[PDB]
């Protein structure tokens, strides 16, 4: 049989003014998606990982967030399908358990805003 | 150590900073380094 895939986790949590400070303390887990953009983040299946963990929100307005999986042309699974969260009002995140090896493609998507670009705060782990 | 889905769990109901830290220190979970992560923009 053809790898079942798990169904994701979705959940939110209140402290979004924390989580956004923590994030801040690093440059590169900081986004600029422009008006009209749909930025990827490309986390690769670590080899002893067994789940991928994603946190992520935004400061004044809500964006697309969806969760692609790439088993490593290269054949492509919906994991979460995009849609607009208000990870502007709390923080959401999620998980997933690894159908195999491969790349999970976070995506934050601006494709439908025309006058607005958005910051994006976001964090990643994974478990063995 | 706890399964994955343990884990899944705990996150799930009681997620927090705090929880979070906890099972980074019990190497439960480890964070992947953000610049290391290969990010793209597409219009």
């Amino acid at each position: 049989s053809l790898p079942v895939i798990a169904a994701p986790s979705m959940w939110t949590r209140p402290q979004i003014k924390d989580f956004k400070e923590k994030i801040q303390q690093d440059a590169d887990s900081v986004i600029t998606v422009g008006r009209g953009e749909v930025v990827t983040v490309r986390v690769p299946t670590h080899e002893e990982g067994s789940y991928l963990f994603w946190e992520f929100a935004t400061d004044n307005y809500d964006i697309g967030f969806g969760v692609y999986f790439e088993w490593t042309k290269p054949l492509l699974d919906e994991i979460v399908p995009v849609y607009r969260r208000d990870c502007h009002e709390e923080v959401y995140a999620g998980s997933h358990q690894y159908p195999g090896r491969g790349v999970y493609l976070l995506k934050f998507d601006n494709s439908y805003s025309l006058w607005r670009s958005k910051s994006v705060y976001y964090r990643v782990y994974y478990t063995r | 150590t706890p399964a994955p889905d343990a884990i899944n769990d705990l996150l799930r109901s009681v997620d927090s900073q705090e929880v979070r830290d906890y099972c980074q220190k019990k190497g439960w979970i480890v964070i992947h380094p953000s610049n290391e992560l290969v990010v793209e923009k597409h219009i």
